[PDB]
């Protein structure tokens, strides 16, 4: 069987203000299988309170997740979505970008 | 009526070694979700209040323990017979079923397996069909499975009739959720350039509600065939988000606007004009 490696997508819920309460979305698709690891990171360390959505696939039978928390942007500070799965030797990292 | 149309259970089921499996289920309108499975008490959870739809608390227990009985015996039965159908773990199988409702008024119901995350099986007229990615693995598989007494009639049962009437009942239970309008908001940003000389523009628009929405690029009236709609990426809290992007020569991005339409808007359009000179 052929495995599929995770697409990640990060995205904030809001225009990114700098110091304004938002919320980080780390959306990982189109994998195979479903074990997989996710972390949303502020400056390369793990964040605690994350939340996740429950399994699901799409109609191709790919696996899909949303992982989200509250955050606050600000100018320095750099956030990401950092995920490992099998198809993965080493964890992938993809930073947030507002631009 | 907006909102979703369609009522699905899924499965999950991860075949680690001959001795440890473990499945996942939930349940679902069109890509909301309503049902999770809590494998600690093999029993659902219900993630609205409505999501019972209109069926007793009993006949509710009784289709939980339909699933949970299913789940163990899944597990066990392909286990047993990993070796005749000459399995390699580990493996993963999926599934999903349910039903949804058709312009004119007809529901059609719908059940599909996959091994490897390939088809594997669909059942069409109450009937097991292999899929020819499942090949004669498949093909074993049906003949077998309509030969163990009574798992045909409950499919076709919760299929055909079960699901239909769950259907219509929580589409109406929860119409306060599921047919309620959620404005989006939309704003602008310079994104990844394609190349030299050029720019590319974005137009975000999140938390609308339902899926359905228009986002294009503008110049004036005319609508810029270039626009490139992204996916519609979920937010929490069953909201969407979307980009719309459009890659322009520097010195043309001058005129722009992006326009976005919603059915929460009640005609009134969002335009953002695209301003030169980093004046946002
Ligand atoms: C959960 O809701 C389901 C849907 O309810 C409807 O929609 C919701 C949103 C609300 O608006 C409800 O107020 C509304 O009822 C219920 O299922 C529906 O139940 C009704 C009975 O109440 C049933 O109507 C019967 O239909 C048959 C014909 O059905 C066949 O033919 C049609 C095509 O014409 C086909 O679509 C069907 O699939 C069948 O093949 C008809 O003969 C009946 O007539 C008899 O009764 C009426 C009065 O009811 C009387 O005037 C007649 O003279 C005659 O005696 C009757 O019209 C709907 O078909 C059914 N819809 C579906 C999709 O199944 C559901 O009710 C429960 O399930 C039903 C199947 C039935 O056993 C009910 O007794 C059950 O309570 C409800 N509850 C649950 C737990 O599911
Ligand atoms: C409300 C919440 C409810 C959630 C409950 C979650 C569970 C319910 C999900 C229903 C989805 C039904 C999908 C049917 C699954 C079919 O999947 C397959 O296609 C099986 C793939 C078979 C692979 C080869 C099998 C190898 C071993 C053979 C064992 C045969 C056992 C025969 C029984
Ligand atoms: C069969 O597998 C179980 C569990 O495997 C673990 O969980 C899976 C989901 C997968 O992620 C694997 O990589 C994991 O290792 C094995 O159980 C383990 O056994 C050892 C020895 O007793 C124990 O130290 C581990 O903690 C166990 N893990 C769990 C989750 O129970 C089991 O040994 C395997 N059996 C065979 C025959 O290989
Ligand atoms: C809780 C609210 C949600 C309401 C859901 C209603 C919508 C119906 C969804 C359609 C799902 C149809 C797909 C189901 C597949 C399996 O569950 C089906 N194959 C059940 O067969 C079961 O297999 C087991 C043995 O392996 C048990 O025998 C099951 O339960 S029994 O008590 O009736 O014996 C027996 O029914
Ligand atoms: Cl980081
Ligand atoms: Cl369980
Ligand atoms: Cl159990």
């Amino acid at each position: 069987k052929i495995q599929r490696t995770p697409k990640i997508q990060v995205y904030s819920r809001h225009p990114a203000e700098n110091g304004k309460s938002n919320f980080l979305n780390c959306y990982v698709s189109g994998f195979h299988p479903s074990d997989i690891e996710v972390d949303l990171l502020k400056n390369g360390e793990r964040i605690e309170k994350v939340e996740h959505s429950d399994l699901s696939f799409s109609k191709d039978w790919s696996f899909y997740l949303l992982y989200y928390t509250e955050f606050t942007p600000t100018e320095k500070d750099e956030y990401a979505c950092r995920v490992n799965h099998v198809t993965l030797s080493q964890p992938k990292i993809v930073k947030w970008d507002r631009d | 009526f907006q909102g979703p149309t369609s009522f699905h259970v899924i499965q999950t089921s991860s075949f680690t070694n001959s001795t440890w499996a473990q499945t996942q289920g939930s349940g679902w309108l069109d890509d909301l979700q309503i049902h999770g499975w809590d494998s600690d008490s093999g029993t659902a959870i219900f993630l609205k209040p409505w999501s019972k739809g209109n069926f007793s608390d009993k006949e509710v227990a009784e289709l939980e323990e339909i699933f949970r009985v299913y789940i163990f015996g899944f597990a066990r039965e392909v286990q047993d017979f990993a070796g005749d159908f000459q399995m390699k773990y580990p493996f993963e199988i999926q599934g999903i079923a349910g039903c949804e409702l058709h312009s004119g008024g007809a529901i059609v119901s719908f059940l599909r397996g996959a091994l490897g995350g390939l088809d594997f099986l669909s059942v069409k007229n109450a009937s097991c069909v292999p899929s020819p990615e499942g090949g004669s693995r498949a093909q074993k598989f049906c003949a077998l499975i309509i030969q163990y007494q009574g798992i045909m009639e409950t499919v076709r049962i919760l299929l055909y009739e079960t699901c239909p009437r769950y259907l219509l009942g929580v589409l109406n239970a929860g119409k306060a959720d599921l047919q309620r309008q959620v404005k989006p908001e939309a704003w602008l940003s310079s994104g990844p350039s394609p190349g030299p000389g050029r720019l590319q523009l974005v137009c975000h628009v999140s938390g609308f509600y339902p899926k359905p929405v228009w986002v294009m690029w503008m110049r004036g009236e005319q609508e810029q065939q270039g626009t490139q709609l992204g996916d519609i990426l979920p937010n929490a809290n069953w909201t969407w988000y979307l980009r719309a992007t459009l890659d322009v020569a520097d010195g043309e991005a001058a005129g722009l606007s992006c326009r976005v339409k919603h059915s929460s808007l009640e005609g009134q359009d969002i335009i953002l004009y695209w301003r030169g000179s980093g004046l946002n």
